[PDB]
């Protein structure tokens, strides 16, 4: 979907506050992919670093961007199958030990010589009451603190 | 949770 | 012929704080006599001060502690000793959250200048400290050092009211360079410190904290090893930790005292309200009587293998790595 | 002919011990043991004792 | 059914570091062979203990 | 010390290892400095010394 991609590109070309008081393009690449990785895993890291998810239509491949979208389908009791036990919908919650409020993002800083660097981002109000869970991540094409 | 783009790139206020 | 005699000296004080253990603990097993720097005790078995220009303070653990004196304002410090060229700045973006003053330590490998008939001279090199400050770099400090040295010479500068802290600093050298062997004035930025300008007491930890002055010392990162003694448990009243003698009928009611008795360590691990299990159990949900019996079992005297006798079981762990509570409980209960 | 005393050298705490890292838990010590160091504030203040102040700072 | 252990403890007499005390049941060794296994005595600081 | 004048000849001792078969020719996507993936490394040596003191037959 070159059309979908074009929208996505326009979005990640937006000007956003840099973090050192300047402006900056929202997302940009600057990778140097230097191993054989599985095609789908690579494609997913692209479409994760720019907020979307890759959708194999079955026919084509598009990108559904993680945004408030219109065209919301509706499902109630009269619509989904009713099994023998009267449970149309089953919910299941992520574990508290899996909800994170701090992350170490790894990017490649040109300014201190092009080596890995980590910016820690936390949610203070969340840490204040729900303890303090940290994880890691690598932003995919990242060479800016802002990004 | 639609009002999430707002919360991340605007620092906007949403209540839990 | 030759140089100016001596002109740039300077000296270093290193001020560390080592937060060990937790809760009110007994402390050093002799006193200064068991606080080995590098590997050599501060005072030898006699009480002669084997090491000079070394302070060591020491807070036990009490909720009511006083800030460690000789530390007026506690701060972190990143050592990055690295040369600076003519047309290469450095830049670091200090990005801490609380930081009040900021200290740069810069110097030179040597500042000699030579002419015909010896006549080694001072060299008078110049550098510049800058901050990002809104648009592009502006000067905060601009230092010019005159003199000779033959080796390292470090001096510091500090400054206050730093901008908001996705921050940016930078150091650069203004003198063209050292093309020839006759004039060498190459500069390095040893390390910078982040000063927090708050006097904080660490309410329940057992910090040690030492100073060294390098001129009365030998450089080697000051690798510190305290021979300490651990937490002051609640052991049962009518227990003498000195003699491991139990008086009469115990009737519950513990008293505060430092001991190795391993059963009373486990009582501490399971009931201590702050760093233990005291929110999730309670003193009620541990059968302190069965402990009482078990601790008595620990203290029996047994052959020591060499020919002496010793208590059957003692503790003596320095539990450093956070593990699952049950796994700790059961490693205690397997000893 | 005329030797230069070259004065005092100076030692500078070459290496520094690593600080402690968030998330790292404050150990508990139980009877005896000879521990090592968990640094929570390591700071270096440099001062001079030469023959004046031939080191000039502006602003 | 190990019949011969290597117990690890901290010895305050080669400076406080790891020492392994071996223990063997020589009777069983002589007639099922020799099963050696590891293990770390929890709070141990005494070779006896 | 009457005469031993001569530019101390210098020689490339250590050398990058060659890129190994089956290693994927990488993709670079905007900016970024890169290391080296050496595909042909050759040392040609010559002499400019005072005459020819090296004799080879066949």
């Amino acid at each position: 979907d070159k059309w979908a991609l074009y929208v996505i590109g326009q979005y990640c070309d937006q000007s956003v506050p840099d973090g050192f008081g300047g402006t900056e393009p929202r997302i940009t690449c600057n990778a140097y992919l230097t191993t054989q990785r599985k095609a789908w895993d690579v494609l997913s890291d692209f479409c994760s670093a720019m907020r979307c998810m890759p959708v194999w239509n079955g026919q084509t491949l598009t990108f559904v961007q993680d945004r408030p979208s219109d065209k919301t389908w509706t499902y109630n009791r009269s619509n989904v199958v009713m099994p023998d036990d009267g449970a149309p919908f089953r919910y299941s919650f992520s574990a508290l030990k899996d909800r994170h409020n701090a992350v170490e993002v790894n990017w490649i800083d040109p300014n201190n010589g092009w080596e890995t660097a980590t910016e820690l981002v936390e949610d203070t109000q969340a840490i204040a009451r729900y303890g303090r869970n940290v994880t890691k991540m690598d932003a995919f094409g990242c060479t800016s603190r802002g990004q | 949770v639609p009002e999430k783009e707002a919360i991340v790139d605007n620092g906007a206020h949403f209540d839990g | 012929p030759r140089e100016a005699k001596d002109n740039l000296k300077s000296t270093q004080l290193l001020s560390v704080i080592d937060a060990i253990s937790e809760g009110p603990i007994e402390g050093p097993v002799d006193g200064l006599k068991s606080v080995l720097l590098n590997s050599t005790p501060v005072l030898d078995t006699e009480g002669n001060t084997n090491i000079s220009g070394v302070t060591v303070v020491f807070r036990a653990g009490e909720q009511e502690q006083t800030p460690p004196e000789g530390f007026e304002s506690s701060g972190s410090e990143t050592v990055l000793g690295t040369e600076v060229k003519y047309d290469t700045p450095i830049t670091r973006t200090i990005t801490s959250a609380n930081i009040d003053r900021l200290r740069f330590t810069f110097g030179v490998q040597a500042l000699v200048e030579t002419t015909s008939k010896g006549d080694r001279n001072p060299s008078e090199v110049r550098l510049l400290v800058q901050i990002q400050r809104n648009g592009g770099w502006v000067t905060e400090k601009d230092i010019t050092i005159k003199g000779k040295t033959t080796s390292q010479y470090l001096a510091s500068v500090v400054m206050g009211n730093l901008p908001p802290r996705p921050f940016n600093i930078r150091m650069r050298r203004m003198t063209p360079d050292s093309t020839t062997d006759q004039l060498q004035n190459k500069t390095l930025w040893s390390s910078y410190t982040e000063i927090i300008d708050v006097k904080q007491c660490y309410p329940n930890t057992a910090l040690v904290g030492v100073q060294v002055d390098s001129e009365q010392f030998g450089s080697q990162q000051v690798s510190r090893n305290y021979h300490l003694r651990g937490r002051i448990l609640q052991v049962p009243s009518n227990y003498n930790p000195q003699t491991r003698q139990y008086s009469g009928i115990w009737d519950g009611t513990f008293k505060p005292a430092y001991s190795n008795n391993m059963a009373w360590c486990l009582w501490d691990m399971l009931t201590h309200p702050r760093y233990g299990m005291g929110k999730r159990l309670g003193a009620a949900d541990v059968d302190k009587w069965a402990l009482y019996v078990i601790g008595q079992y620990c203290d029996q005297s047994v052959p020591d293998g060499f020919g002496g006798t010793e208590p059957r079981i003692t503790c003596n762990a320095y539990l450093t790595t956070q593990r699952k509570a049950w796994d700790v409980l059961s490693d205690f209960c397997s000893a | 002919i005329q030797t230069t005393d070259n004065g005092k050298q100076n030692t500078y705490f070459s290496s520094l011990d690593n600080m402690v890292a968030q998330g790292n838990v404050l150990p508990v010590l139980y009877g005896e043991m000879r521990v090592g160091s968990r640094v929570v504030s390591q700071e270096i203040s440099t001062a001079d004792e030469g023959d004046g102040g031939q080191v000039v700072v502006i602003g």
